[PDB]
C-alpha cells in the first residue's frame, strides 16, 4: 500500500532560540502531501538520503533499526536496539540475520551472530515520528511523540520534531532495517530531499506552521 | 578636534560630527560544558598488573575528554618526551583516536621506544614507525613488580626471522630454527625457544630495574570529530560591556539576566536581521540577554572661532551617567558645557527634539524654540478690520540656475 | 565595515576618502529633512488663538480644533490620522520640531483662517466675520453673494455633514506607509548583507582572524571589505534618490499651503 | 550574469540580495510608468460624444 | 607581477571616477528643477501680475 | 643590508615574508612587507665534515616569537614546565640550543 502524508516531517533545522518569525530555510525535508509506503505486519530499504519515518500502536512491536551498507561483517553498520529494559545503540561489525528479530519466557534478539571491533557502544494508541540523517560523520536524529486517537492509521495535522542525538560515527550508510517483537504467547517510510520552506515561529519559539515553497503557484 | 575635520582654521557657526564614542570592555570571561567525561586514565596509568613486552597491550581511548595536564605536571614520570607535538599544547588540539599502549622493560631499554632505533626490543617486541605522533611515557616501578628471589613472569622476545613492521605484533611461539638444519618442534643446538625472562630482583642496579611504559599515539584518519584537549572558562558578569566566548560564540556587549525561555535543546537566540541576542550558560543553563554595548556619535557646538573658543558636546542618544558643570539630558542625547535656560528665543543651532543652543548668556545654553509670538484676534460676530494706509515692499529672490560643465578623460586619469 | 577588528581598519585606511563622502552625503539628506518641514508648517507669523465662544455662523469646526483634554492638545481627526501610521553602525537622530510643535502650528493656521480669512497670508490680520467671508469666497467663484445669505442655514449643514462623513471615511494614507515601509525595508537588507562572505571563506572577521595567519588572512579580509563597502554604496545612492522624491513632494506641499490655506485658487 | 550555467549560479549566491535589490527597482519603476500615464489622461468620468 | 598591481589601482580609480559621475547626475537633476522654477517666475512674475 | 647564515637544506622555504617553523619563528624573521631578495646555494663540501660538524647551531626554544629583523644571542636555560629551573637542567628545565 501507499499513503499521503499531509503536513509531517518538519524538524528544527537546529538550536539558537526564535520567536515569531516566517523564517526561511533552505535544507533536507519531506515534501508536503507526498507517497509514502506503507508496511504491516520486513524488507531492507534504501537510505540514498535520509528518512522519515512514522509508527503506530499501544504495545511495542517496532523495537528499532538496523542501519549500513552491507548489513553484515566485512563493513561495519549501526544498530540501535530497545528490549523491555531501555535503548541500546552499537556500533560494531555484525552479522545479521537476513531476517533479523526479537522473540516474546519473553527470550528473544535472534538479531545477530556476531559483535565484532565494536567502535561505539550505549546502554541504559502512539504516533511516533523520527527523522534520520546521516552528513559529515555525524547520524543525526529527530524523533516526536504524538498521541493519536486512532490505533494504527497515519493521522493529518502538524507537528515539529525535536532533535534528538548525535552521533560522531563516520559509518557509510547505504540500507537500513526494521525490528519487531514476534507473536509466540503499521509503519511508513518516506525520503527526504532538498526544498526550502517557509517556518512560523511562535512567541515561545516552536514552530506551529510552514509552507512547501514548490508545491503550488500559492505557496 | 573639529578644526582637524574640517582641515581648517577657522570654523564657522553650525554643529559638526567630529568622532565616536565606543565603550570598552575588559576581561574575557569563558565559558563551557560541565566537567563530565574527562577521560579515566587512572586505569592504564593506574593498573594493578601490566602487560608483558612480547605481547603488549592496546587500549584504544575513544570520544572523551582528555586533560594531558595532569600527566604532563605530574612529575612523578621519569620520562616524558613527545614527537609529533611539543606537550603543553596537547590540551588544545583534537584528533580522532588516541591509543595506548602499555607494557613493562628494563630500566635502561627506554631509549629503543623511539622513532628510528635499533636493539632487541625495537628489532622484534615492539616497533614504532618513523613518522609517530604521540608521546611516551616511562616511570620507574621497582617495588611493585620486582620480587624476592626473581619475577620470572616477564618475558621478551630475543629470536625472529625479520624485524617488526611498525605497531605490529607477535605472539606465537614456534621454535626458533638459527642454523640451516630444520628443528622438527625440538630444542638443541641451533634450535631455540624465543622467549627469555627477565629475572627481576629486589636488589638490583637502577638500569636493571623493571620500568612501566605507556605510548599515547595519536592518530587522525578521515572522520569527522573526536576527542581533545579540555576547555577552561570562569564566571560570566553582568551590566558591563565585556568580551565573552560561550562554547564556541564569540562577542561583545552587556549581559543581562532574561525573562524567555527557549526549548530545551537550543542554545542562543536570534533577532529579525540575524543578530544574536540571547544565551543560555552551558553551566548553570540560564538564558542572558545581550544589547549591543554602548555607543553613538559626538557632536561639537561652536559659536565660531572669530566669536570665542568655547565649545560644548553632544554625546548623541546616551544617558548623562556613563559618559566618560552643566550636564544636561535631551531627548537627543547628553549635552556639556552648556546651561539651560527658561527663556525660549528663536532657533540658533538646532540641537533637536526642539532643543537649540546659542552664544548668549557668556556661554552657551539650552532650551526650546520659540514657534513665534503671539498675536490675538478680536473676532466678533459683528466686527470688520479695514486698513487705513499702506507700505510698497520690495524683497529679493536668489535662484541657482547653472552649474559648471566639466569633461574628464578617464584614460588620462 | 571593519567591526571593532583593528586589521581591517588599517586594511580600510588604502581606500581614500570612500567613508568620508558617504557621511556627507548622509548628513545632507538628514539637514534636508528639517528644512521640508520648515517650509511646509512655520509659514505663520503669530501663533493664533481662537476666541471661547464658536459663534461661526452655523458652522461647526470643533472635529479640527485642538482638544484641550490631551498632553498633544491634536484635533479629533489628528488623532485618527496619528492611530493609522541600536546596530552595527546605525543611528536614527530625531526631528528638531516634535510633533506637539507641528500641531501647534496647524490649530495656528486654522485659527488665523476661521477669523481673519486670507488677510493674516498677507500681512496683519484682520478680523471678519465667517459669514461675510463665506460671502467673500462666493464672490470669487463667480457667485452673487446674497445666494450665501439667503441660503446659510442649509450651507452650514452641508458643510457640518461632510466633515462628519470624513471621520466616517478614515476610522487611504497608503502614501504615507509606503515612505516608512520603504526605508525600513531598504535598511533590512544593509543588515542582512553582512553575512555574506563575497567569496571569502567565511563572513565573520573573527574566524577568518583566528584560523590564518595575517599574510593568508589580508586575502579574505579584502574581499569581504570590497562587499560591504559595495553594499553601502549602493544604500547611500538609494536614500539620495529617494529624498529628492520627497523633496519635490514637500514643495507642492507648502505651494498648497500658500495656495489653498492662506487664500483662494 | 550566469546564463544558464550552475556552476556560475551557486557562486553568485556569495553575494547575497543583490540581484533581489536589482529587480526590485527596475519593477518599481515599471509600474509607475502606468501611473504616469493614468494621470495624464484619465481625468474624465465619462466618455463623451 | 606589475599587472595585479595595476589592476588594483584601475578598479579602484574606476570607482572613485564613477561614483564622481553619479553624483553630478544628482546634483544635476537638482539645479535643473530650480532653473525650471526661475524660468517660471520670469513669466509670471516679469511679464505678468500674478 | 645583507644577513649571512647557514641552515638545512629544507629550511629554505621558512626564509620568505609570512612563514612559520623554528627558524622562522625564533631565530630569523622577516617582516611582512619585505623589499629585498633572498639567495641560497649548496654549500655541503665546505660546511659538512666526516663525523659531523657540530659547530652550526640553532635555537629551538623560546619565550614568544621575534619581531621581524629581530636577534636573540642569550643562552639562559628554558623553562617549560611551572616548576622554576635555577640554572640547572632537568626535566622541563631544557639548555636552548641545538646542534
Ligand atoms: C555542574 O556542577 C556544579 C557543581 O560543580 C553543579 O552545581 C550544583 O547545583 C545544585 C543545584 O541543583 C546545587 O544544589 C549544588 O549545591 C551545586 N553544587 C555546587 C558545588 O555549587 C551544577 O548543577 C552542575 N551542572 C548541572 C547541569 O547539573
Ligand atoms: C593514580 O591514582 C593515584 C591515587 O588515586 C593518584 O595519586 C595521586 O596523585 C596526586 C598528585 O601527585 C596526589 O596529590 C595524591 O595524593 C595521589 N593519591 C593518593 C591517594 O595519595 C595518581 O595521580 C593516579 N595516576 C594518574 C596518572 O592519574
Ligand atoms: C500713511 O503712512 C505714511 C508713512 O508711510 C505717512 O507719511 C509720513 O508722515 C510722517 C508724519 O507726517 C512723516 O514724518 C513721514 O515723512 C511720512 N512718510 C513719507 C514716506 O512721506 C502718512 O501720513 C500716512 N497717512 C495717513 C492718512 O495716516
Ligand atoms: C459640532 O459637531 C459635533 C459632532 O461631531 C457635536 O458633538 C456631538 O453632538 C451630538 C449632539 O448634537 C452628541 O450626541 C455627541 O455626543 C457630540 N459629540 C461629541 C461632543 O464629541 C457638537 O455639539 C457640534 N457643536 C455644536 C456647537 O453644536
Ligand atoms: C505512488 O507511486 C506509485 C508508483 O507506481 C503509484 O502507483 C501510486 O499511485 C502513487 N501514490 C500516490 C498517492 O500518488
Ligand atoms: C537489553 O539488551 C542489551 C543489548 O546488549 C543488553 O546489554 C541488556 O542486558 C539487555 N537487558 C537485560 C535486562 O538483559
Ligand atoms: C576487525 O576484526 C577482524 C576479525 O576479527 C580483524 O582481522 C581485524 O584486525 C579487526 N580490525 C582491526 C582494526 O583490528
Ligand atoms: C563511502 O563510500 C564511498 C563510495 O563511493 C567512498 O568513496 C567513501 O570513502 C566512503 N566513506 C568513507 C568515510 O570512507
Ligand atoms: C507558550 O505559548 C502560549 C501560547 O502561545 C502562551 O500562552 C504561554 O504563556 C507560553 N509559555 C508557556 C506555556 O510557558
Ligand atoms: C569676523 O572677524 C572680523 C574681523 O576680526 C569681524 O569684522 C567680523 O565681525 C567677525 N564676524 C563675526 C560673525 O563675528
Ligand atoms: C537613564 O537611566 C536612569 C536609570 O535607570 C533612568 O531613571 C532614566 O529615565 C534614563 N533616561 C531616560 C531618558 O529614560
Ligand atoms: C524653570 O521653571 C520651572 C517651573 O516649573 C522651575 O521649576 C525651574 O526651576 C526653572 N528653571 C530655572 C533654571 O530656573
Ligand atoms: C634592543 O634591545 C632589545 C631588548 O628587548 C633586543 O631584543 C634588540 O635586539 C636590541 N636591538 C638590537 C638592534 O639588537
Amino acid at each position: 500500500a501507499y499513503t499521503n502524508s499531509f503536513t509531517r516531517g518538519v524538524y528544527y533545522p537546529d538550536k539558537v532560540f526564535r520567536s515569531s518569525v516566517l523564517h526561511s530555510t533552505q535544507d533536507l525535508f519531506l515534501p508536503f502531501f507526498s507517497n509514502v509506503t506503507w508496511f504491516h505486519a520486513n524488507p531492507v530499504l534504501p537510505f540514498n538520503d535520509g528518512v522519515y519515518f512514522a509508527s503506530t500502536e499501544k504495545s511495542n512491536i517496532i523495537r528499532g533499526w538496523i542501519f549500513g551498507t552491507t548489513l553484515d561483517s566485512k563493513t561495519q553498520s549501526l544498530l540501535i536496539v530497545n528490549n523491555a529494559t531501555n535503548v541500546v545503540i552499537k556500533v560494531c561489525e555484525f552479522q545479521f540475520c537476513n531476517d533479523p528479530f526479537l522473540g516474546v519466557m519473553e527470550s528473544e534478539f535472534r538479531v545477530y551472530s556476531s559483535a565484532n571491533n565494536c567502535t561505539f557502544e550505549y546502554v541504559s494508541k502512539n504516533l511516533r515520528e523520527f527523522v534520520f540523517k546521516n552528513i559529515d560523520g555525524y547520524f543525526k536524529i529527530y524523533s516526536k511523540h504524538t498521541p493519536i486517537n486512532l490505533v494504527r492509521d497515519l493521522p493529518q495535522g502538524f507537528s515539529a520534531l525535536e532533535p534528538l542525538v548525535d552521533l560522531p560515527i563516520g559509518i557509510n550508510i547505504t540500507r537500513f532495517q526494521t525490528l519487531l517483537a514476534l507473536h509466540r504467547s503499521a509503519y511508513y517510510v518516506g525520503y527526504l530531499q532538498p526544498r526550502t520552506f517557509l517556518l512560523k515561529y511562535n512567541e515561545n519559539g516552536t514552530i506551529t506552521d510552514a509552507v512547501d515553497c514548490a508545491l503550488d503557484p500559492l505557496s | 578636534e573639529t578644526k582637524c575635520t574640517l582641515k581648517s582654521f577657522t570654523v564657522e557657526k553650525g554643529i559638526y560630527q567630529t568622532s565616536n564614542f565606543r565603550v570598552q570592555p575588559t576581561e574575557s570571561i569563558v565559558r563551557f560544558p560541565n566537567i563530565t567525561n574527562l577521560c579515566p586514565f587512572g586505569e592504564v596509568f593506574n593498573a594493578t598488573r601490566f602487560a608483558s613486552v612480547y605481547a603488549w597491550n592496546r587500549k584504544r581511548i575513544s570520544n572523551c575528554v582528555a586533560d594531558y595536564s595532569v600527566l604532563y605536571n605530574s612529575a612523578s614520570f621519569s620520562t616524558f618526551k613527545c614527537y609529533g607535538v611539543s606537550p603543553t599544547k596537547l590540551n588544545d588540539l583534537c584528533f580522532t583516536n588516541v591509543y595506548a599502549d602499555s607494557f613493562v622493560i628494563r630500566g635502561d631499554e627506554v631509549r629503543q621506544i623511539a622513532p628510528g632505533q635499533t636493539g632487541k626490543i625495537a628489532d622484534y617486541n615492539y616497533k614504532l614507525p618513523d613518522d609517530f605522533t604521540g608521546c611516551v611515557i616511562a616511570w620507574n616501578s621497582n617495588n611493585l613488580d620486582s620480587k624476592v628471589g626473581g619475577n620470572y613472569n616477564y618475558l621478551y622476545r630475543l629470536f625472529r626471522k625479520s624485524n617488526l613492521k611498525p605497531f605490529e605484533r607477535d605472539i606465537s611461539t614456534e621454535i626458533y630454527q638459527a642454523g640451516s638444519t630444520p628443528c622438527n618442534g625440538v630444542e638443541g643446538f641451533n634450535c631455540y625457544f624465543p622467549l627469555q625472562s627477565y629475572g627481576f630482583q629486589p636488589t638490583n642496579g637502577v638500569g636493571y630495574q623493571p620500568y612501566r611504559v605507556v605510548v599515547l599515539s595519536f592518530e587522525l584518519l578521515h572522520a569527522p570529530a573526536t576527542v581533545c584537549g579540555p576547555k577552561k572558562s570562569t564566571n560570566l558578569v553582568k551590566n558591563k560591556c565585556v568580551n565573552f566566548n560561550f562554547n564556541g560564540l564569540t562577542g561583545t556587549g552587556v549581559l543581562t539576566e532574561s525573562n524567555k525561555k527557549f526549548l530545551p535543546f537550543q542554545q542562543f537566540g536570534r533577532d529579525i536581521a540575524d543578530t544574536t541576542d540571547a544565551v543560555r550558560d552551558p553551566q548553570t543553563l540560564e538564558i542572558l540577554d545581550i544589547t549591543p554595548c554602548s555607543f553613538g556619535g559626538v557632536s561639537v557646538i561652536t559659536p565660531g572661532t572669530n566669536t570665542s573658543n568655547q565649545v560644548a558636546v553632544l554625546y548623541q542618544d546616551v544617558n548623562c551617567t556613563e559618559v566618560p558643570s552643566n550636564v544636561f539630558q535631551t531627548r537627543a542625547g547628553c549635552l556639556i558645557g552648556a546651561e539651560h535656560v527658561n527663556n525660549s528665543y528663536e532657533c540658533d543651532i538646532p540641537i533637536g527634539a526642539g532643543i537649540c543652543a546659542s552664544y548668549q548668556t557668556q556661554s552657551i545654553i539650552a532650551y526650546t524654540m520659540s514657534l513665534g509670538a503671539e498675536n490675538s484676534v478680536a473676532y466678533s460676530n459683528n466686527s470688520i478690520a479695514i486698513p487705513t494706509n499702506f507700505t510698497i515692499s520690495v524683497t529679493t529672490e536668489i535662484l541657482p540656475v547653472s552649474m559648471t560643465k566639466t569633461s574628464v578623460d578617464c584614460t588620462m586619469y | 565595515i571593519c567591526g571593532d577588528s583593528t586589521e581591517c581598519s588599517n586594511l580600510l585606511l588604502q581606500y581614500g576618502s570612500f567613508c568620508t563622502q558617504l557621511n556627507r552625503a548622509l548628513t545632507g539628506i538628514a539637514v534636508e529633512q528639517d528644512k521640508n518641514t520648515q517650509e511646509v508648517f512655520a509659514q505663520v507669523k503669530q501663533i493664533y488663538k481662537t476666541p471661547p465662544i464658536k459663534d461661526f455662523g452655523g458652522f461647526n469646526f470643533s472635529q479640527i480644533l485642538p482638544d484641550p483634554s490631551k498632553p498633544s492638545k491634536r484635533s479629533f481627526i489628528e488623532d485618527l490620522l496619528f492611530n493609522k501610521v541600536k546596530f552595527n553602525g546605525l543611528t536614527v537622530l530625531p526631528p528638531l520640531l516634535t510633533d506637539e510643535m507641528i500641531a501647534q502650528y496647524t490649530s495656528a493656521l486654522l485659527a488665523g483662517t476661521i477669523t481673519s480669512g486670507w488677510t493674516f497670508g498677507a500681512g496683519a490680520a484682520l478680523q471678519i466675520p465667517f459669514a461675510m467671508q463665506m460671502a467673500y469666497r462666493f464672490n470669487g467663484i463667480g457667485v452673487t453673494q446674497n445666494v450665501l445669505y439667503e441660503n446659510q442655514k442649509l450651507i452650514a449643514n452641508q458643510f457640518n455633514s461632510a466633515i462628519g462623513k470624513i471621520q466616517d471615511s478614515l476610522s487611504a494614507l497608503g502614501k504615507l506607509q509606503d515612505v516608512v515601509n520603504q526605508n525600513a525595508q531598504a535598511l533590512n537588507t544593509l543588515v542582512k548583507q553582512l553575512s555574506s562572505n563575497f567569496g571569502a571563506i567565511s563572513s565573520v572577521l573573527n574566524d577568518i582572524l583566528s584560523r590564518l595567519d595575517p599574510p593568508e588572512a589580508e586575502v579574505q579580509i579584502d574581499r569581504l571589505i570590497t562587499g560591504r563597502l559595495q553594499s553601502l554604496q549602493t544604500y547611500v545612492t538609494q536614500q539620495l534618490i529617494r529624498a529628492a522624491e520627497i523633496r519635490a513632494s514637500a514643495n507642492l506641499a507648502a505651494t498648497k499651503m500658500s495656495e489653498c490655506v492662506l487664500g483662494q485658487s
